[PDB]
C-alpha cells in the first residue's frame, strides 16, 4: 500500500492536479542460509522463541530476530517452555542458558 | 454505402470519440490484469518434492 | 451465429494481452513464492522458510503462540487438506 | 511472446531458512491524480452565440 518492501514512512509532494508520495521502505538484503529448527529440546522440555527464530551456522544454535541476522545465545529470557520434546516434529537437542545458574554455581 | 459515409462526415468527430473511448477501455482491461496478476517480476517454482 | 452477426456489422472482440496460461503462470509463481517463502517475496528477495514455521509465524501474527501449531501440526494439516477438498467439491457442486 | 519474468526456483527444504544480514532503505514514487480542470459551459452561447 505504501511502496514495495516493509513500509517505514512516507513524504507528500504537491504536483499539478495531483500528489506524489515518496515511500521510504525497508528492503531486506544479503540473505544467508541457516539450518533452522522449530524448537529446542533441553532437560526434557521444549523451548520456543519468544520473538525470533532458531538458526544454526553449522555448529552452534542461536536465536535471532526474523528480518535481520543478529544471533544470540539461546537463554530462558528469549525462549518460553511448552510441553516435552515428544510432540514437536523437528525439535533438536541444544542447551539453553540460565543466567541464575552461574550466580548460584559460585 | 459511400454517400452514407459522406453524410456521416458532416456529424464531426463522433466516431473518433467512440473509437478513442473503446480503445481506452480495451487498454484498461489489460492494465487491470497487469495490476492484479503481474505483481512479481520473478517466476517462482515449486520444488519437485 | 451471434458472434458472426456481431462481426459482420463491425463489432469485433479483441483478445486479452495475457493468455490464460500466462495468467495461470503468474498465479503459479504467486503460489510458489507464498508457499516456499511466505510474505518475504512480496517485500524483497524471496527468503525460504519451512511451511510449518511459516504457518507458525502466521499463528503468531493472529495472537496464537507457536507451540499451539507445533503440537497440533498434523491436525492443522488435515483440517487444511479437508478444507481444500471441500472447496473443490463446493465449487463443482454449485451452479451459482 | 512476451516474457513474464526471470525464473527463480526458491531453494525450499524443511529445515533451512534464509535470514537477511543487511538492508536497503528504498524510496519509491507513487503519483496519484487528485483533481481535474474545473470547466463551466454557457449553453446558450455555445449552441447559438448571439
Ligand atoms: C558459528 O558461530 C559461532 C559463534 O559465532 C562460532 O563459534 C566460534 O568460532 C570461532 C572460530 O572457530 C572460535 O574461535 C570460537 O571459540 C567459537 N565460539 C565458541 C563459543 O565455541 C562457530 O565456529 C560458527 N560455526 C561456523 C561453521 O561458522
Ligand atoms: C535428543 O536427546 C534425546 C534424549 O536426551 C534422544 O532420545 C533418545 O534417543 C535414543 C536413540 O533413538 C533412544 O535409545 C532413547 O530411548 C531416547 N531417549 C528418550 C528420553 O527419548 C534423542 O534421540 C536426541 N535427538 C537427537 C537428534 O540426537
Ligand atoms: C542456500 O542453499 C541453496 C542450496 O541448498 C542454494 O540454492 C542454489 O543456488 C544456486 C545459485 O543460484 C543454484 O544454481 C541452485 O540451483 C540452487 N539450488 C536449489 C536446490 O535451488 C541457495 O542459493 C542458498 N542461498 C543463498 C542465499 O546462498
Ligand atoms: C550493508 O550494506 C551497506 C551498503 O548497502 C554496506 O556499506 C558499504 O560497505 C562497503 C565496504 O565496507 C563500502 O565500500 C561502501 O561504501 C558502503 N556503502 C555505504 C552506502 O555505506 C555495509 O558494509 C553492509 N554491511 C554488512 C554487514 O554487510
Ligand atoms: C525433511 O525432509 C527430508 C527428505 O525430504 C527427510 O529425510 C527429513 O526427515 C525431513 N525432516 C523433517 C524434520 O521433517
Amino acid at each position: 500500500f505504501c511502496g514495495k518492501g516493509y513500509h517505514l514512512m512516507s513524504f507528500p509532494q504537491s504536483a499539478p492536479h495531483g500528489v506524489v508520495f515518496l515511500h521510504v521502505t525497508y528492503v531486506p538484503a544479503q540473505e544467508k542460509n541457516f539450518t533452522t529448527a522449530p524448537a529446542i529440546c533441553h532437560d526434557g522440555k521444549a523451548h520456543f522463541p519468544r520473538e525470533g527464530v532458531f538458526v544454526s551456522n553449522g555448529t552452534h544454535w542461536f536465536v535471532t530476530q526474523r528480518n535481520f541476522y543478529e544471533p544470540q545465545i539461546i537463554t530462558t529470557d528469549n525462549t518460553f517452555v511448552s510441553g516435552n520434546c515428544d510432540v514437536v516434529i523437528g525439535i533438536v537437542n541444544n542447551t539453553v542458558y540460565d543466567p541464575l545458574q552461574p550466580e548460584l554455581d559460585s | 454505402s459511400t454517400e452514407c459515409s459522406n453524410l456521416l462526415l458532416q456529424y464531426g468527430s463522433f466516431c473518433t470519440q467512440l473509437k478513442r473511448a473503446l480503445t481506452g477501455i480495451a487498454v484498461e482491461q489489460d492494465k487491470n490484469t497487469q495490476e492484479v496478476f503481474a505483481q512479481v517480476k520473478q517466476i517462482y517454482k515449486t520444488p519437485p518434492i | 451465429d451471434l458472434i458472426c452477426a456481431q462481426k459482420f456489422n463491425g463489432l469485433t472482440v479483441l483478445p486479452p494481452l495475457l493468455t490464460d496460461e500466462m495468467i495461470a503462470q503468474y498465479t503459479s509463481a504467486l503460489l510458489a513464492g507464498t508457499i516456499t517463502s511466505g510474505w518475504t517475496f512480496g517485500a524483497g528477495p524471496a527468503l525460504q522458510i519451512p511451511f510449518p514455521m511459516q504457518m507458525a509465524y502466521r499463528f503468531n501474527g493472529i495472537g496464537v503462540t507457536q507451540n499451539v501449531l507445533y503440537e497440533n501440526q498434523k491436525l492443522i494439516a488435515n483440517q487444511f487438506n479437508s478444507a481444500i477438498g471441500k472447496i473443490q467439491d463446493s465449487l463443482s457442486s454449485t451452479p451459482s | 511472446t512476451m516474457s513474464l519474468g526471470a525464473e527463480n526456483s526458491v531453494a525450499y527444504s524443511n529445515n533451512s531458512i534464509a535470514i537477511p544480514t543487511n538492508f536497503t532503505i528504498s524510496v519509491t514514487t507513487e503519483i496519484l491524480p487528485v483533481s481535474m480542470t474545473k470547466t463551466s459551459v454557457d449553453c446558450t452561447m455555445y449552441i447559438c452565440g448571439d
